[PDB]
């Protein structure tokens, strides 16, 4: 079965790098160290069924910020609305977007 | 301006390759008490021209018993890789700066083994599998000594870079520091360049030609070129990793001929020891390094493990 | 990285593919084996860096170094399949069904 | 002890390579443990400024720390500028 | 772009080269000319048999010492780390078990070249 | 319980150890031709190798 | 005698000499006079970018000073 | 005018075929000791740009230096024909050329030139270092003389 | 510009394809080089150059000791390249259509949005620290001396049990 020699014994072999939020090497993230983290604090102490169900929020949101499907579909229909608009010609670019911008720093 | 910089990287190095070919002929017979080449040129210099055109004028002569493909892709493969390794080097600015350099040199010189490889499988003949058989032996025992020997030596340097090295080298050679990894790394670049005493892949002794045996003129010129380039590499990599040439900001010049003649002191080092001394036997080879080398080395950079450590001179990351 | 990932499942597959079915050549099952040891080392390196798991970034090597023992193993085992027949055939090998 | 020398004697003689190599092996291991200067590249380690140093709220209840870069209050690195 | 452009420019010289030296020059090809070499005799074997290598063990000592090196490499990023104790005790602890597999391989006559 | 498909087999040997041999290893020959460098120019020495 | 070797010994010396001569004077030429302006790290390589959006000419070699700052 | 650029084109690769001429390491005899005395530091060969190489694949001239005998003959002749084209040949000796001491024996080929086709003779037994060079000179000569070019622009 | 990555994944495709199609030995060797090789491209350009650069090493000295073993035991008189059987090139072209089909359908059916034709070259590298020092791949595998000291001694461990295995196997 899965023996705890590691909590009973108090060390730590492999459990700082068990998920992203978890102890970069120099001071660095995991570009979702934020929904990771809320997902963890909200599952922790109801573990199992009420974790799914009741974190499914946090869930959701730390799924969104990894695999990036909703922008992807966003994005996507945003540039497909944009091509449609220039087929028919009634869309022309601004300038910063297609073109000569105004560089700031 | 970036394919005229690569034009006055490539075609300079071609004419200093044919030059060693000259070079090392006129060497090889003034320490044979005779001349080189000295009446195709006013004092041979034209000699390897003569011999590139004779060569790309004789025909390939595509054998019977012969796999086509890999038949013709492993000369074109040897001289690109000899070129993409020369690529990276700084003198003492790089074409292409790259952060992983030295990591960078070990994948191209291991590919340029499996063009020796695949033209010693390809040209159907015993003597050509003899050859690369040999080979796979030869860069077995090397590969492992050199992979220790970068190691520790960088571990002195701080990062995988090279323009690190030149400001490491800025007040005094590598040389001194580690001199045992310095021979070691010489007798490892004569193993990599596949050159006398343990040359062992074209030996005209022991087979007929080696991997070559079955290439007639072309592609045979291809892999000669490949082979001067790497010799002429490698010296160019031990001169900057461990004879450190002078650097100053507000001129390079001045290292671009240090390392010009250290470089040439070391090719010609190359050509003094095929002069000097008789070959090895490839199992013989594989005995030295896996018995002599490899233990010292391992020692040795358990040693430059920690020497930073309880020197306090831990490199910087930049 | 969608479609990257896509490709490199699917080459993990192929090399699936290939290890499932034999052609005579245990040495070719051996290489569609770190095939699909390649596939998923370059799979799980695109998923550290896109997700910046520095933290993680030591596990390709460590499924490249327990990767080229078990392919130390296999080639170990086919020299010894060699010395018995002489001619490295998964069909030559058959004698353990009664 | 005669033998004992004799060995390594002959040893020294006959493979004077692994008895260099062992020998550094034995030094790299002892050398650490008796050199002065090896806290020294984990302090110098430790103060390489990789990293923004972040800012912490002035509560008034801590003295130890600076409020300014030009105070002499924090970690200064006297012992690495005359290192 | 620009290793790309230099990779790319190397290796259309060599294919330059090889196709000057491939159209250039006159061809006469017969069957005695492109037989294989085999010393002026025709060969016995198809040169295609097996081979039976004597450094077997070697070769699979030497994959396993690659991956020893490919564990050794991140050396030089490892000496910044802050705590360097632990660090240097796991490089004497990998360089030493790799040395006393070297040697237990060479007190077994691993090495050896068995015919 | 034999039957049609499986009335060929035998019984294991006791201690799992049969004779198979070939003797089939097939030692590469090699000619140091009359064209070799080691071969002193007059020579023809057929080498039975194995590697 | 010897000396003979001494011309291809100078056509070798040349011919390493050219390419990392000709290699910093064209990153001078490239760069306007200064050198090639590696990075290593992100943080070069975001003052690289930041430069070459300050200059206006979409060059990161072409230096901005105090004159920009009335 | 057509004709001048294809004579000095064919001048230029006659040229480098001459100055770079690569024998077969590849002898049979005492005139095979005197080939290399010639490749010996007194009458240099190499300086004169003619260095042998053991393939025939790299090799341009095969120097038939000693007795060409019966057993011997279908390794001359295969190693011949496993030359590329431009291949030349230098018979050496009263053996090569004609059978010399050895022309009434059951075993010997009566010159090399019933196998191969002979490009220069050299006479002698041996022929001094200093002979053979001679012929070497006169085959770089002789390949000096052809107009490949020439031929096929007038074809 | 944008495309590369994807180009690289379809020659990774390619390449375990034909491994899988199991050619002779010598050629499986290829195209394992050939498929590491960019694999290697492909991690290079996704990020970090380390473990890229190592697995490259690590292929380059498998499959050389690998070709040892296929010239040694594992070869034959006439070892098929690809096109011994007609049905092995059929099968290639067969599964490079196939892959061009699927992948045509899954840009038709772009709900999911997992291939992509237009979104194609905007996704490959999602957020990185514009400012910054040491945040590159190989820091981590330096951490593994450091902060995943079981994952070195578990690696170290397996080298060392794997010398003696392989010697107590060959020990014949
Ligand atoms: C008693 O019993 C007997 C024997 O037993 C002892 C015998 O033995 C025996 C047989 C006897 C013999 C066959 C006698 C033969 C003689 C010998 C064996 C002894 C002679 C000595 C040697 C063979 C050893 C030679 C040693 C050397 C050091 C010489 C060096 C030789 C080399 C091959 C290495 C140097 C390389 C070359 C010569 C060629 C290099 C040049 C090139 C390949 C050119 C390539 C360059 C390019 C392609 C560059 C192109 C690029 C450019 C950019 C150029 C630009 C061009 C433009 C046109 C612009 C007999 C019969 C016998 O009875
Ligand atoms: C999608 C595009 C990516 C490429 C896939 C499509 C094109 C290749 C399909 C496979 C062809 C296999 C084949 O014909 O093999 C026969 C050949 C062997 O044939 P051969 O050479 O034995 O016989 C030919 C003989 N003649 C010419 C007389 C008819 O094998 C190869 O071509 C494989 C060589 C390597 C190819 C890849 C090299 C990459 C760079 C390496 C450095
Ligand atoms: C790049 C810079 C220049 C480098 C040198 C270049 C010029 C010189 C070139 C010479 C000719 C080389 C041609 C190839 C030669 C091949 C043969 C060869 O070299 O074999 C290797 C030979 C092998 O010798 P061997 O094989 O004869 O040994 C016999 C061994 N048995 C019996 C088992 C076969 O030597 C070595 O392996 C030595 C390697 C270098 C050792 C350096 C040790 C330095 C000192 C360390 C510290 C000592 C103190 C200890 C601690 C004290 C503390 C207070
Ligand atoms: C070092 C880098 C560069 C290497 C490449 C060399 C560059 C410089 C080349 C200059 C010379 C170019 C022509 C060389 C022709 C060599 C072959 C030859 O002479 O063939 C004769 C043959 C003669 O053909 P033919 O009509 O007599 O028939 C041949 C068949 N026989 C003789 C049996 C009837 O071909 C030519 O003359 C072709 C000339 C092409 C010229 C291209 C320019
Ligand atoms: C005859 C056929 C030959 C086929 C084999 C060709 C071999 C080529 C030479 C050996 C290559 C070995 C592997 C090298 C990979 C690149 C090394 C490297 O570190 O690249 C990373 C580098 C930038 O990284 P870094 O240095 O960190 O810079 C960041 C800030 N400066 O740079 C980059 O990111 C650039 C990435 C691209 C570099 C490689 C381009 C290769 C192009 C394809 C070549 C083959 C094409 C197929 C065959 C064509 C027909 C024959
Ligand atoms: C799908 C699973 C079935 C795939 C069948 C492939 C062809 C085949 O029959 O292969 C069997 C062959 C057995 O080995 P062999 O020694 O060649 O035996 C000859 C048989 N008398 O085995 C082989 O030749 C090995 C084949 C490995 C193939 C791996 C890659 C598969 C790619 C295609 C996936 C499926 C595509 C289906 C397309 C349908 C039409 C659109
Ligand atoms: C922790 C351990 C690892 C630390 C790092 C060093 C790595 C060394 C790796 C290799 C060590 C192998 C030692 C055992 C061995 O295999 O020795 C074999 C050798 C005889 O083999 P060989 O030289 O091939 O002889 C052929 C026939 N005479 O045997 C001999 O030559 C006998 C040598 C006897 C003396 C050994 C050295 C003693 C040094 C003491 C130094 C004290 C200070
Ligand atoms: C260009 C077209 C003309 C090429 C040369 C044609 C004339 C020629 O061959 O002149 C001969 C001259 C000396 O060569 P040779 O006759 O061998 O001298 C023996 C002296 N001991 O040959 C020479 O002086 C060599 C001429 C080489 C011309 C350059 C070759 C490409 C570099
Ligand atoms: S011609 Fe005279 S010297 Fe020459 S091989 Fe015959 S017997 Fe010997």
């Amino acid at each position: 079965p899965f023996l705890d020699i590691q909590k009973k014994l108090g060390i730590s072999l492999d459990r700082h790098f068990m998920f992203l939020s978890a102890e970069q090497p120099y001071k660095n993230a995991a570009r979702c160290h934020a929904f990771e983290k809320e997902w963890i604090e909200c599952a922790h102490g109801i573990g199992g069924t009420r974790a799914k169900k009741e974190c499914k929020i946090e869930f959701d949101d730390f799924e969104e910020c990894l695999l990036r499907y909703k922008t992807m579909r966003r994005m996507h229909d945003i540039k497909k609305q944009r091509e449609k608009l220039m087929k028919e010609g009634k869309y022309t670019p601004p300038p910063h977007h297609s073109g000569r911008e105004e560089p700031r720093p | 301006m970036f394919f005229i910089n690569i034009l006055t990287l490539l075609v300079p190095i071609l004419i200093a390759m044919a030059f060693l070919t000259l070079v090392e002929r006129k060497i090889l017979g003034y320490m044979q008490l005779r001349k080189g080449p000295n009446i195709v040129g006013p004092y041979g210099i034209l000699q390897p021209f003569a011999d590139a055109m004779k060569l790309f004028m004789k025909e390939p002569m595509r054998p019977l018993t012969t796999s086509m493909s890999l038949f013709i892709i492993a000369p074109t493969l040897s001289l690109t890789l000899a070129l993409s390794l020369w690529v990276p080097l700084p003198m003492p600015h790089p074409l292409i700066n790259l952060n992983l350099g030295i990591l960078f040199i070990l994948a191209t010189s291991s590919l340029s083994v499996y063009s020796i490889l695949w033209s010693g499988w390809a040209s159907n003949s015993k003597y050509s599998l003899f050859g690369a058989l040999r080979a796979v032996a030869q860069t077995i025992s090397y590969e492992v000594t050199m992979a220790i020997i970068l190691l520790s030596v960088l571990l002195m340097n701080g990062s995988y870079s090279l323009q690190t090295l030149i400001t490491t080298q800025e007040h005094m050679w590598l040389l001194l520091p580690a001199w045992p990894m310095a021979m070691m790394w010489f007798i490892s670049t004569l193993a990599e360049t596949n050159r006398a005493p343990f040359d062992l892949t074209e030996g005209e002794s022991e087979l007929v030609s080696g991997f070559n045996v079955e290439y007639a003129a072309g592609p045979f010129a291809l892999f000669f070129m490949a082979e001067y380039t790497n010799i002429i590499l490698m010296n160019a990599l031990t001169t900057i990793i461990f004879l450190g040439p002078l650097y100053y900001i507000n001129l390079p010049e001045l290292y671009s001929t240090n390392f010009m003649m250290e470089a040439l002191l070391l090719s010609s080092t190359f050509l003094w020891i095929r002069a000097s001394y008789p070959r090895f036997r490839y199992d013989q080879l594989m005995h030295l390094l896996w018995k002599n080398f490899l233990p010292l080395t391992l020692a040795l950079c358990m040693w430059h493990i920690s020497l930073p450590i309880f020197t306090a001179g831990v490199p910087p990351y930049m | 990285m969608p479609s990257t990932f896509f490709n490199l499942t699917m080459a993990f597959s192929l090399s699936l593919l290939g290890t499932l079915m034999f052609r005579s050549h245990l040495m070719s099952t051996l290489l569609c084996l770190e095939g699909m040891v390649l596939s998923l080392f370059i799979m799980t390196s695109v998923t550290s860096l896109n997700s910046n798991s520095m933290s993680s970034m030591p596990i390709p090597i460590t499924i490249l170094v327990f990767a080229a023992c078990e392919a130390a193993v296999g080639l170990a085992l086919l020299v010894k399949v060699s010395n018995t027949y002489g001619t490295d055939y998964v069909q030559n090998l058959n004698l353990l069904q009664c | 002890a005669g033998r004992i020398s004799a060995f390594l004697k002959n040893a020294w003689a006959k493979e004077p390579v692994l008895v260099v190599s062992f020998s550094v092996w034995g030094l790299a291991i002892i050398m650490p443990m008796i050199s002065p200067y090896t806290k020294y590249a984990s302090m110098i380690n430790k103060a390489t400024p990789y990293n923004y140093p972040v800012p912490v709220r002035d509560d008034g209840n801590m003295p130890d720390v600076p409020s300014h870069p030009q105070d002499p209050l924090g970690p200064s690195l006297d012992w690495l500028k005359n290192l | 772009m620009n290793l790309y452009t230099v990779i790319f420019i190397n290796i259309l010289l060599s294919l330059t080269l090889i196709l000057v030296a491939f159209w250039l020059p006159q061809m006469n090809l017969y069957s005695e000319k492109a037989n294989p070499y085999e010393c002026g005799f025709d060969p016995t074997s198809s040169a295609r048999l097996p081979f039976s290598m004597k450094f077997f063990l070697v070769a699979i000592t030497f994959l396993l010492f690659d991956l020893e090196i490919a564990l050794l490499l991140p050396l030089p990023w490892a000496i910044q780390t802050i705590k360097t104790s632990t660090m240097m005790i796991m490089a004497f602890i990998l360089v030493t078990i790799l040395s006393l597999g070297l040697a237990y391989e060479w007190t077994q006559k691993g090495l050896e070249w068995t015919e | 319980y034999p039957s049609k498909e499986t009335a060929h087999w035998k019984p294991p040997p006791w201690n799992d150890v049969d004779i198979l041999k070939e003797k089939a290893v097939t030692n590469m020959t090699l000619n140091f031709g009359p064209q070799h460098p080691a071969a002193h120019g007059v020579l023809r020495l057929v080498l039975e190798l194995s590697g | 005698m010897w000396f003979e070797i001494l011309p291809g010994l100078a056509i070798m010396g040349v011919c390493l000499v050219i390419p990392g001569v000709s290699t910093a004077y064209i990153h001078k030429f490239t760069n306007g006079g200064k050198e090639k302006r590696v990075a290593r790290v992100q943080y070069q390589w975001y003052l690289m970018e930041r430069d070459r959006r300050i200059s206006g000419v979409n060059r990161y070699y072409v230096s901005k000073g105090l004159e920009n700052i009335d | 005018r057509a004709e001048y650029v294809v004579t000095k084109l064919d001048d230029l690769i006659n040229w480098a075929r001459r100055s770079s001429l690569w024998p077969m390491t590849f002898g049979l005899a005492c005139c095979a000791v005197e080939m290399m005395h010639m490749a010996a530091p007194r009458y240099d060969m190499d300086r004169f740009g003619v260095v042998f190489r053991a393939s025939p694949r790299q090799a341009d001239v095969m120097i038939v230096a000693g007795t060409l005998t019966n057993k011997m003959a279908p390794a001359l002749r295969k190693v011949y024909d496993q030359m590329p084209e431009p291949r030349y040949v230098v018979s050496m000796g009263s053996c090569a050329n004609g059978g010399g001491y050895y022309h009434y024996s059951y075993s010997v080929v009566r010159g090399c030139d019933r196998i191969v086709p002979v490009d220069i003779y050299v006479p002698g037994c041996p022929p001094t270092a200093e002979a053979l060079l001679y012929g070497i000179l006169q085959l770089q000569r002789k390949i000096k003389r052809e107009q490949k070019l020439k031929i096929w622009y007038r074809r | 510009m944008n495309n590369y990555i994807f180009v690289l994944s379809s020659l990774f495709l390619v390449g375990c394809l034909g491994l899988a199609l199991k050619p002779s030995p010598i050629y499986g060797g290829l195209g394992l080089i050939v498929s590491g090789f960019v694999g290697c491209l492909m991690v290079l350009g996704f990020g970090g150059s380390f473990l890229g650069l190592m697995v490259f090493l690590i292929y380059l000295g498998g499959m050389l000791v690998v070709f040892g073993y296929t010239t040694a035991m594992a070869t034959e008189e006439y070892p098929e390249t690809w096109g011994s059987n007609w049905l092995i090139l059929g099968f290639l072209v067969l599964g490079v259509i196939m892959e061009v089909f699927l992948i045509c359908v899954l840009n038709y059916y772009d709900e999911v949005g997992v291939i992509n034709l237009d979104g194609l070259g905007d996704w490959l590298m999602y957020e990185v620290d514009d400012v910054g020092v040491m945040l590159e791949g190989g820091i981590g595998v330096a951490a593994m001396y450091s902060c995943a000291t079981w994952m070195m001694v578990v690696a170290g461990w397996s080298l060392f049990a794997g010398i003696f295995i392989i010697i107590e196997i060959t020990r014949d």
